[PDB]
């Protein structure tokens, strides 16, 4: 049984769509364990400036009072059967999906029903949540690595929704009343855009009749008239620099726009981020990783960590690189990685196109083990290209693309295009902008 | 008189020839020269800054 004929295997997706437009979607398998989730499309790109952080704060009382469940009866219930319920709110979806046993699905698809539907949200919670949330503002405003991607999107996407953190800033989080999350709940958590998937020892039959019994009231309406709109958002090749000197390491995050979700020159960028690769000190290949930036920063100890992102929303992207290093770093790796776009840029060659492709493949087979993988897959791609889309079609694609597709992706992307860098800590080396945007172009080519 | 103009300034009609080119050229080239320092510079000139002690 070679790769391809295990890629076939690949239990399918089934979906179905509701009447009231919930598409459950399951995986069946072997295992005794799954994961039941509702998907939903609610984040900060929605939010608007008034209300912005209301997704975090509906995500921190969810779990807490759900009306027919009177509180932390929720919460004797999902640890009575063992289940681990867990919510992640990003930018744009927002999920609160149960991990449990196969027997408890019954029981589970109706915590989740619970949850997203009947939610108290008591005003005395709202008080006690408020001041966690500040807590964890503070928490994260430590994490030196969430605060530069937030400067990215800040600075790249300016003046957009997409700029605004999913936390929300420090004064919308001491204003917001029971009046604004209410609105939140009733114009964003819609069963149109929702998506129930569940991954494990889950029937696509039971899923279905489940959220028939359970989910059936949800309701496609928006009050009179008012239908939330997306609205693209801008790439504003830009830069911010917060120099704190006081910090150990210095964190830069260097990205240009990329694609949107539903793009094919998503694959092939993807490879060229492989080419590129990923390194941390604690690494052991050292001096011989087939990555030419990595060996460069470990011959010379140049970084702590540099990785490639490739974040991607609906109409566009980030696609870039975020490094750590010390303050006598920024300007070799700055003339480095650049440099190593260049030549993906400018002669890209079959061999570590390969090895891009390899990793690529390694990456999303092994990415897909486990219930709770699988079920945000199918919970993701329901929502972003419409259908989970198989493995075998992204090993097609994967097939297709070469050297030439990938010098000429990169050439529409990275070719002579505004950046937009974002630092953090003692950011004096860091090259200026223009030095920047100057390296974007190779005088050669 | 004119005669005696052109002996000792046997270039004449070329240097105002030439002061007509470079009159013309540098009309071209002191705008765009400046343009292109406004534009390279511009980065500078517009540099929003803060200061959010704690």
């Amino acid at each position: 049984a070679t790769y391809a004929q295990a890629l076939q295997s690949v239990p399918e997706t089934q979906v179905s769509q509701l009447d009231n437009g919930l598409r459950v979607a399951s995986e069946q398998s072997s295992q005794p364990t799954c994961t039941v989730g509702v998907w939903i499309d609610a984040g900060s790109r929605y939010e608007n400036e008034k209300n912005n952080g209301a997704g975090y704060f509906v995500e921190h009382l969810a779990f807490k009072g759900t009306k027919n469940r009177p509180g932390s009866a929720l919460e004797k219930e999902v640890e009575s059967m063992g289940a681990h319920l867990n919510a992640y709110s990003t930018r744009e979806h927002t999920a609160y999906y149960i991990k449990a046993l196969s027997k408890d699905l019954p029981k589970a698809v109706e915590l989740l029903a619970d949850i997203v539907q009947n939610c108290s949200l008591e005003d005395s919670q709202i008080e006690k949540e408020r001041d966690v949330i500040l807590q964890e503002l503070q928490e994260n405003d430590s994490s030196m690595r969430d605060v530069v991607f937030d400067y990215l999107h800040a600075t790249a996407f300016q003046g957009t929704p997409l700029a605004q953190s999913v936390e929300g800033p420090s004064e919308n989080v001491r204003k917001l009343s029971r009046a604004d999350l209410t609105e939140y709940v009733s114009q964003h958590y819609k069963a149109p855009r929702m998506v129930l998937a569940a991954a494990g020892g889950v029937e696509h039959r039971q899923l279905l009749d489940l959220a028939q019994k359970h989910f059936s009231s949800l309701s496609g309406t928006y009050v009179e008239d008012a239908v939330p709109a997306f609205t693209p958002c801008r790439f504003t090749g830009s830069e911010i620099r917060h120099r704190d000197d006081a910090l150990p390491l210095a964190h830069v995050a260097i990205a240009v726009e990329g694609p949107g979700w539903a793009n094919p020159d998503n694959v092939p960028l993807q490879v060229a981020n492989a080419i590129i690769g990923h390194y941390d000190s604690t690494y052991g290949g050292g001096t011989h990783m087939s990555s030419t930036l990595a060996s460069v920063a470990a011959t010379r100890k140049l970084c702590q960590s540099f990785q490639t992102f490739n974040i991607c929303y609906a109409e566009t992207g980030l696609l870039g690189a975020h490094f750590v290093c010390d303050n006598m770093s920024i300007d070799d790796m700055m003339f480095f990685l650049q440099g190593q776009w260049m030549r993906l840029c400018t002669s890209a060659t079959e061999s570590e196109v390969v090895r891009g492709k390899n990793i690529l493949r390694n990456a999303l087979v092994s990415h897909l083990d486990g219930t709770t993988p699988v079920c945000e897959d199918i919970g993701r791609s329901l929502l972003t290209y419409g259908r989970r889309i198989p493995l075998a079609e992204w090993e097609s694609r994967i097939a297709e693309v070469d050297a030439s597709v990938v010098r000429e992706v990169c050439s529409k992307y990275f070719y002579d295009q505004c950046p937009a860098v974002a630092g953090l800590g003692p950011i004096e080396q860091l090259p200026d902008y223009n030095r920047i945007r100057s390296g974007m172009f190779w005088l050669r080519f | 008189c004119t005669f005696l103009r052109w002996a000792s300034e046997p270039e004449h009609d070329h240097r105002k020839r030439m002061g007509l080119k470079m009159l013309m050229m540098m009309g071209l080239l002191l705008p765009l020269v400046y343009a292109m320092k406004r534009h390279k510079w511009s980065v500078l000139k517009s540099r929003k800054l803060a200061y959010r002690p704690p």
